[PDB]
């Protein structure tokens, strides 16, 4: 019932489900915490602002990883307005028989891409899986930079 | 006559006397349970909950589960045994955060007669205050109490998937 | 019978009416308990035993509540969700985990048997819906036996459970106008009061009025 | 049939206190009645007074007042309510001075007060990571 | 009316108080602020307002419903 | 405390690893693949052209073993107050203290000998999965080579 | 536990102090208006924010205000 | 180990034992004194 | 969450609580917070949130299923 | 198709890139 | 024979034999417990006979509806859950006598509330009392009917073997 809001005390104190509640809801408002200054305002928001970017660029790492491993980029290439883009595979063990064949594209079950992401990526040039995959690793390393 | 009495002639408590809150099968009933059976260490409490538990807990998934057979089926009595034994491991797990986070206590019926006697001026909580003097309201007693309560009921699911098998061959 | 916009319009149309004077019956209850509510003329009568215990039916009916509305409902999307994943045998079906209802089929067929055993002074059943045969005037079928099976399981169950929660809220509302562990006073508040303010973490809608409010929405629902 | 003989002879009701009053707090309520009137109990139901001492416990001092604030029609005025910490730590809390708090009395200090009108608070911009 | 009642039934009389205030300032302005100061429904009438509305609404949805579908077939 | 708890299981964990060779070499180890009818579609691997690669049932078995292994793990953990060693430490344990770049050399059952042992055996699945993956060849492939052709003979 | 404040339009007239349902506010003596009181705040940790003090208050926008701040047994309203 | 295997090795992990440790380290947390 | 307010969530929240305290074999457990009803800002957000979220996704699902089901 | 060599390296960085994460997770304090 | 509950109009304090002039306290307390579980069996045993006569839809019908010849048709796994069902409750009842005040037949431990019973308690025991006596001749009477004759009770009034 106590530590959990560290930023406020008078939430910690609180003997109610609320505390658990309210330290959800203020855990971003930086301005309001206990014990604050403006120069831990400013840090504390410049940290967060690197490791969101960082987010950022693992999501997007995230989809071409996901685009390369399992999608069929290669085989859109070739026949871009007949053969419908995968976004990433599925293994869901609640599937029965007819989800799995319903849902299953080429070789695994698999949702369509309606990102729009290998218009996208082909546009800029990308040919191959091999270059999706370049693409996440460097990504990768750019969110190990940012945080 | 009166069926409905307030509760150890308190008035003022949020209970009442009623011939089931209080009445001699209730107390009985009550009191034949392992979680209030006199004569029972923390450990044999858990054990006897944890078999109860898991025999009746593997039912459901064995008969209802995503691999039912409406005849016997090795398959469907394992799939039933696993799902009651990883759930007997999610409530061992409840049981052993709830017991970390809720007492801090290792020999109960003590602490708050040494409070109560050679006064408790310290953070409270601890010395003093002490819900419930039972053994199963101390750190190694709930610790015991979760133990008992996995291994036991480990034991009555393999014990219940057994004689699934054998009322569904030999009858 | 053959007009069936008449049929359907009067069963919708009663039905509407009696779940709006069944709420009315409900708020002009709580309307008693807070303003012609004597407590010295009704010392350990039955409207003093249903207060004193008052938690323990709320909190039972609660239970019942929780119980009917997971059920019915959880079976409604359990159901869904089994025909979303391909899974035809695993639903709440007739051709799969049947719930027949058994005690009103018995039912049905005690009525379909009345006359001559248990009614033997009648010719026919009292109504086709409970088995006989199909009555049609001009083509048009007038009654007909209303078979029940696992499909009108769920709906009944259903009907129960919402009907369980109107109560629920209506039986709060009279059972608590008067006072409760928030607001000690709430007779003195009135019958008709929005709340007694934002403390106690907020104090909204406690009058049972407002317990009037959300059971008539309850009682659409249920309609 | 009651623990103690100036309870007012009350049934017992499913709303009293709970294990919070306890381990925390419980609040006490003693009033003389002259008559033994039948009066609301601010948790149940219907109680009856005694011709004499009365006590009543409750979980909350919201709840002793209302009683009390129910007394004061019975022309009832003697009415005190004190809190109990989980053991017997009596603490006198509503006749604080004697008086009630809607009667000036001297030996009263002014808590909270502030020497000017709602208009003169300071901007709360001016209150920042203070 | 149903999705009506919605405005009713979600918001709370002091934004509608606070909008009155500045119509009444536009009023005032052009000189034609009634005498009888207007003020947003109360608590309770503004739930009962919502709660009439969403009745009105849902039951005429469903009696509209009802009789076109039983009257056509 | 972790690096002893690591090394008993890296020293059983070799073991096992022969175990598996043998086993395979020796004509156990159940053949074909999960019947997917059986346990649903999540045993499924690919679907090629109207085949479904299954999961195969030596995978499964392999993994029925290390479950029994790991459920006797999951006891003993919650199990502290009836073990000798627990997995985690007390409030108020101190962690036994490092033993340093050579544990004291101390043969037959002692704290050192296990050290020892566990550490070298942890080292040995490091080379192993090293060497595996810069030539390129199976786990059990490498460690045919590395006891001559004695397992997987 | 809530904020109380009172301030010095405050006209004595009592209002707020009978309608607290947690004796939080008392009159006190003051010589800043007619009657001679003013009301204080001395018990605001039994201070529930039911705002009824307020509530009763004739001056023009308020003299005693409640603030709501940090939550407590007493100031939520648990009788458990 | 193919790269198909992939799936079933971690779909099970991330979405049932992630949430299990999860849970036990922010109830721990969120449950704790000074 | 958005048309009942709270009032009416917490004397539902403490006959609860009653039934958990004065229920055997239940007893034996009993919560470190105090279980109370949702604040109303809090009661506002969730309401918010979910209004919000069933509309995204609803919308979502109908504007691509029609899009794929209509046009091939 | 990508191998399993490219798979493994990628989920390595990404460990990598994980332990940075709680290491300025920390750093953001409790 | 003494101020026990039970005595009635007819024949009060019916104890022709002496059965009850001789025996102590805890002799007479131990045949009341006979009496009132006597009774209590045997009125199930007579709705039970009657019910099962004109309506048995377990079993997917079968299981005749002449008593003494269903006690050989239950599958025998189902005669064994009764018994064990039968002993846990009597263990209880075992439990149960011995808690301070315990009465013969009182397992609903009325004395906790019933102190200085008034007449309309007396009179209610007596009515189960007595209900019992009755249900245990009939249920007498049914089971030497039923194997003297060999139909059951509404089959053999129905006929008019009387
Ligand atoms: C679709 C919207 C919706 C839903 C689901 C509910 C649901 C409920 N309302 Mg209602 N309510 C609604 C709209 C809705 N309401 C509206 C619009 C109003 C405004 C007037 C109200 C006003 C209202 C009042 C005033 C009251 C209720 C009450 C109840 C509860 C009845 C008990 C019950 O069935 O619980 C069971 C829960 C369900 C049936 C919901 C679905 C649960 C699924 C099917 C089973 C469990 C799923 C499982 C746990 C998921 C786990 C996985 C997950 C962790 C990922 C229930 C939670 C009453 C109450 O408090 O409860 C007694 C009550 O007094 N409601
Ligand atoms: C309340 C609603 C409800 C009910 C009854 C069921 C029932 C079922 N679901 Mg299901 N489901 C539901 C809602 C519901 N679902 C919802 C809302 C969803 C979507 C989130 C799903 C999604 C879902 C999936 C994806 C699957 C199921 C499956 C199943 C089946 C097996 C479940 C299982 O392992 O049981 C476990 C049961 C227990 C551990 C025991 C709980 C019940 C006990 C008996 C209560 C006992 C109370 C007792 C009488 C108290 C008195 C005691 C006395 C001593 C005093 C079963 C038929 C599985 C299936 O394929 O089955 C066909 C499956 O794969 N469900
Ligand atoms: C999932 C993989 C896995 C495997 C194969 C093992 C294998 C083993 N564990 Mg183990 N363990 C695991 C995961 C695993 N563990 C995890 C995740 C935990 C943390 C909860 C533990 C915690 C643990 C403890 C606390 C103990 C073991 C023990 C053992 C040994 C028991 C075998 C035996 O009886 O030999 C014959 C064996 C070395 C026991 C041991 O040391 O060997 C007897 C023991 O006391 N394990
Ligand atoms: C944010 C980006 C992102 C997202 C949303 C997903 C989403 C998914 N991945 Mg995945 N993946 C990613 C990046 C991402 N991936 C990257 C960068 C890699 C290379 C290492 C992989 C490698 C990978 C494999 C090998 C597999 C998946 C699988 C899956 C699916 C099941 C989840 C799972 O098992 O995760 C497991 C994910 C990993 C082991 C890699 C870690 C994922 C990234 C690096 C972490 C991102 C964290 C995120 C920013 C915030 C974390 C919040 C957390 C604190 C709660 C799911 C669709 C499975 C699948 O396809 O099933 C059908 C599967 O087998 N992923
Ligand atoms: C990413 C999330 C995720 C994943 C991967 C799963 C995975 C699974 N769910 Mg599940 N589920 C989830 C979220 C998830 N669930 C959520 C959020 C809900 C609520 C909405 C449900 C509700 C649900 C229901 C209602 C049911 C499932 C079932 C299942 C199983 C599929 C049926 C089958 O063929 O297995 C057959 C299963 C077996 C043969 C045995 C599996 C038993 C456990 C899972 C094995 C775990 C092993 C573990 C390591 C043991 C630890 C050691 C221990 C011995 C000490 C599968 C294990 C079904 C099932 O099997 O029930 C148990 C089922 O009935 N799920
Ligand atoms: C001494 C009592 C007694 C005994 C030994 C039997 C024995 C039998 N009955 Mg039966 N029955 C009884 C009383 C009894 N009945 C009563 C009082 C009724 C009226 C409700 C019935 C109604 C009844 C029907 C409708 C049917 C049977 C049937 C049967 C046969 C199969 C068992 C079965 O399904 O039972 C079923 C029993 C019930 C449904 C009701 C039992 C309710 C019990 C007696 C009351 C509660 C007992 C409780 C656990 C202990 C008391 C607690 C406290 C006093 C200590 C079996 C020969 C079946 C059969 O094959 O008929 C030929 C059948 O279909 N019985
Ligand atoms: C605790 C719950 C429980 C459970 C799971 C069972 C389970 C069972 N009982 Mg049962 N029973 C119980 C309590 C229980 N009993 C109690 C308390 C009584 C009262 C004494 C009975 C009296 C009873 C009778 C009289 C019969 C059963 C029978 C049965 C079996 C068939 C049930 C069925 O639908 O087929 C799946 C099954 C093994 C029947 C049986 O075994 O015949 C084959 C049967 O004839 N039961
Ligand atoms: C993985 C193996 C690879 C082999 C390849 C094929 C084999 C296979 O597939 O295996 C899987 C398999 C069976 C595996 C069985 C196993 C591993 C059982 C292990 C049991 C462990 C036990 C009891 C541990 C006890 C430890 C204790 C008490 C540990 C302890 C202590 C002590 C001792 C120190 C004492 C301390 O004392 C104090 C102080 O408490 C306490 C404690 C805790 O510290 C069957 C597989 C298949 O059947 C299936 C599935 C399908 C069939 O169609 C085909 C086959 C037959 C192959
Ligand atoms: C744990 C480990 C191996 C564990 C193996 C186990 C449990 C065995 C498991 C199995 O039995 C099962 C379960 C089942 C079997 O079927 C399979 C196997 C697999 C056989 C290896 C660790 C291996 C760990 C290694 C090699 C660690 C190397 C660390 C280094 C070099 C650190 C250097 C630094 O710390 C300094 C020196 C200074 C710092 O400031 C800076 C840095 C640089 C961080
Ligand atoms: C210890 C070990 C295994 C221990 C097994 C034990 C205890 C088993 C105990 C048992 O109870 C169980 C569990 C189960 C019972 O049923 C069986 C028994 C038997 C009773 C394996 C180590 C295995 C250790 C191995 C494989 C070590 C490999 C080391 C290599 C390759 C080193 C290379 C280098 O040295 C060079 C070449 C040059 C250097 O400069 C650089 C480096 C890299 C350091
Ligand atoms: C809009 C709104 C107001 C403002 C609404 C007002 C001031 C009502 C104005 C009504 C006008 C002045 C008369 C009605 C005019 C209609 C055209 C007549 C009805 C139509 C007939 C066919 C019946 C509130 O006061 C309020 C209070 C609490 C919660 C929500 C709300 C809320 O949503």
């Amino acid at each position: 019932v106590y530590k959990f809001p560290k930023f406020s005390k008078a939430l910690a104190e609180d003997p109610s489900t609320r505390r658990i509640w309210y330290g959800i809801a203020t855990a971003h408002d930086f301005e309001s915490h206990d014990a604050m200054t403006e120069s831990k305002l400013y840090q504390k928001i410049f940290a967060s602002h690197f490791g969101h970017i960082a987010i950022i660029f693992l999501w997007t790492a995230g989809n071409l990883f996901h685009v390369a491993w399992q999608g069929n980029f290669e085989a859109w290439i070739l026949n871009p307005l007949k053969v419908r883009p995968i976004a990433h595979a599925i293994w869901d063990p609640h599937f029965g028989q007819a989800a799995y064949k319903a849902f299953l594209k080429t070789s695994s079950p698999a949702n369509l891409a309606l990102s729009g992401v290998y218009e996208w990526w082909y546009t800029i040039g990308m040919r191959t899986n091999n270059d999706l995959y370049q693409g996440s690793f460097f990504l990768i390393l750019l969110s190990s930079l940012l945080l | 006559v009166s069926f409905i009495k307030p509760y150890r002639q308190d008035p003022f408590v949020g209970h009442l006397a009623t011939p089931i809150t209080t009445s001699a099968f209730t107390r009985a009933y009550l009191k034949v349970l392992p979680a209030y059976r006199p004569g029972l260490t923390p450990l044999s409490r858990g054990a006897e909950i944890g078999f109860t538990h898991g025999y009746f807990l593997i039912g459901p998934f064995y008969t209802y589960g995503p691999l039912r057979s409406v005849e016997f089926s090795l398959t469907s009595l394992a799939a039933g045994l696993l799902a009651a034994i990883t759930l007997l491991l999610i409530l061992t797990v409840g049981l052993s955060i709830y017991g970390q986070v809720t007492y801090d206590v290792y020999d109960n019926a003590l602490i708050v007669k040494l409070v109560r006697q050679m006064v408790g001026s310290e953070r409270t909580q601890d010395l003093p205050q002490i819900k419930g003097t039972s053994e199963l309201d101390t750190v190694l007693g709930w610790q015991k109490f979760s133990e008992g309560f996995f291994s036991g009921g480990l034991i009555g699911s393999i014990v219940a998937a057994v004689g699934i098998a054998l009322y569904s061959t030999y009858l | 019978a053959i007009d069936y916009p008449t049929q359907l319009s009067l069963f919708t149309h009663h039905v509407w009416i009696g779940g709006f004077c069944i709420v009315g019956g409900a708020a002009h209850g709580a309307i008693f308990f807070v303003r012609d509510y004597n407590a010295a003329n009704n010392y350990n009568n039955l409207i003093d035993r249903v207060i004193r215990h008052r938690d323990a039916i709320i909190s039972h009916l609660n239970w019942v509540c929780i119980f009917l509305g997971c059920h019915s409902f959880g079976l409604y999307v359990h159901n869904d969700t089994m025909r979303a994943l391909g899974r035809s045998q695993d639903l709440f079906s007739d051709n799969a985990i049947a719930l027949k209802p058994i005690f009103a089929q018995f039912i049905q067929n005690l009525h379909t048997l009345a006359p001559g055993s248990t009614a033997p002074n009648a010719l026919t059943t009292v109504s086709y819906a409970f088995g006989g045969d199909v009555i049609s005037v001009g083509s048009k079928i007038a009654m007909m036996p209303i078979s029940l099976g696992t499909a009108d399981f769920l709906v009944h169950h259903i009907h129960a459970f919402t009907i369980h929660v109107t109560v629920l809220i209506l039986l709060k509302g009279v059972l608590y106008s008067r006072n409760s562990r928030l607001i000690p006073d709430k007779a003195n508040l009135g019958f008709r009061f929005p709340c007694d303010g934002p403390g106690r973490g907020g104090t909204c809608q406690v009058s049972a009025w407002d317990h009037v409010f959300l059971g008539l929405f309850w009682m659409y629902n249920s309609i | 049939k009651l623990k103690q003989s100036d309870f007012p002879k009350f049934e017992g009701s499913t709303g009293g206190w709970l294990s919070a009053a306890k381990n925390e707090e419980k609040y006490v309520i003693i009033w003389t009645s002259k008559d033994a009137s039948l009066f609301e109990m601010p948790t149940g139901g219907t109680a009856k007074m005694n011709a004499g001492n009365n006590v009543a416990y409750f979980a909350r001092k919201e709840q002793c007042l209302a009683l009390g604030s129910q007394l004061r029609g019975f022309k009832i005025t003697n009415y005190k309510i004190f809190r109990i910490y989980p053991p017997l730590d009596i603490t006198l809390l509503h006749p604080f001075d004697g008086v009630f708090p809607e009667k000036v009395n001297q030996g009263r200090s002014p808590v909270g007060k502030r020497d000017a009108s709602i208009g003169g608070n300071p901007n709360p911009a001016s209150l920042k990571f203070q | 009316i149903w999705a009506f009642s919605l405005m009713f039934l979600f918001s709370g009389r002091g934004y509608w108080q606070e909008l009155i205030e500045s119509i009444v300032w536009a009023h005032n302005k052009l000189k034609v602020a009634p005498s009888i100061q207007p003020r947003a429904l109360s608590i309770t009438q503004g739930r009962a307002v919502g709660v009439a509305h969403y009745l009105l609404g849902g039951i005429g949805t469903t009696w509209a419903f009802f009789l076109a579908r039983i009257i056509s077939v | 405390k972790a690096e002893r708890w690591n090394g008993r299981h890296a020293m059983f964990g070799w073991i096992v690893l022969l175990a598996t060779g043998y086993a395979q070499a020796h004509g156990l180890l159940p053949e074909g693949g999960m019947d997917a009818k059986e346990w649903g579609t999540w045993v499924i691997v690919s679907t090629t052209n109207g085949e479904q690669v299954t999961i195969p049932a030596a995978r499964a078995a392999i993994a029925i073993g290390h479950l029994h292994f790991g459920a006797v793990g999951v006891f003993a953990a919650y199990s502290k107050n009836s073990v000798k060693d627990r997995l985690l430490l007390e409030p108020g344990e101190k962690d036994e203290a490092p033993a340093g770049l050579f544990p004291a050399l101390r043969p037959g059952l002692t704290k050192e000998a296990e050290m020892l042992n566990g550490r070298v055996a942890m080292l040995g699945l490091v080379a192993l999965v090293a060497v595996s993956a810069a030539t390129g060849q199976d786990i059990l492939s490498v460690i045919d080579q590395g006891l001559g052709g004695l397992l997987l003979k | 536990s809530h904020t109380v404040k009172i301030y010095d339009t405050c006209i004595g007239c009592t209002q707020c102090v009978r309608a607290c349902p947690t004796d939080v506010l008392e009159m006190v003596p003051w010589d800043g208006c007619k009657a001679g009181q003013i009301a204080s705040a001395p018990r605001t940790e039994d201070c529930v924010g039911c705002k009824r003090c307020e509530t009763a208050c004739p001056t023009d926008f308020l003299s005693v205000r409640v603030y709501l701040g940090g939550e407590t047994t007493r100031s939520l309203g648990l009788a458990y | 180990m193919s790269l198909d295997l992939l799936p079933s090795f971690f779909v099970p992990l991330v979405g049932l034992v992630l949430p299990l440790f999860s849970i036990i380290g922010l109830f721990l947390y969120i449950e704790k004194e000074n | 969450f958005l048309i009942s307010w709270r009032g009416y969530w917490q004397e539902l929240i403490e006959t609860i609580v009653w039934a958990h305290e004065r229920t055997p074999l239940a007893n034996l457990v009993r919560w470190k917070d105090k279980p109370v009803a949702l604040s109303i800002v809090q009661a506002r957000l969730v309401g918010l949130a979910h209004f919000t979220i069933g509309y995204v996704l609803t919308y979502a699902a109908f504007v691509i299923a029609s899009t794929i089901g209509k046009l091939g | 198709m990508i191998y399993d060599s490219q798979v493994y390296i990628a989920l390595v960085i990404a460990v990598v890139a994980s332990v940075l994460a709680i290491r300025l997770g920390a750093t953001l304090y409790n | 024979l003494d101020g026990m509950i039970g005595s009635s109009a007819p024949f009060k304090n019916f104890d022709p034999l002496g059965f009850a002039a001789k025996a102590d306290q805890k002799t007479l307390n131990k045949y009341r417990e006979s009496e009132l579980k006597h009774g209590r069996v045997a009125m199930l045993a007579v709705l039970g006979w009657i019910v099962q006569e004109f309506w048995h839809p377990l079993y997917d019908g079968k299981l005749s509806s002449n008593p003494l010849k269903a006690l050989t048709e239950v599958p025998l796994i189902g005669w064994a859950q009764i018994f064990v069902a039968i002993n846990v409750i009597e263990y209880l009842q075992n439990k149960i006598k011995e808690l301070p005040g315990y009465r013969p037949g009182d397992y609903l431990g009325t004395w906790e509330w019933v102190e200085q019973s008034d007449e309309g308690w007396d009179s209610y025991q007596t009515k189960e009392l007595n209900n019992g006596r009755l249900a245990m001749v009939a249920i007498a009477g049914l089971i030497v009917q039923d194997l003297i004759t060999g139909q059951a009770a509404l089959e053999q009034i129905t006929a008019g073997n009387t």
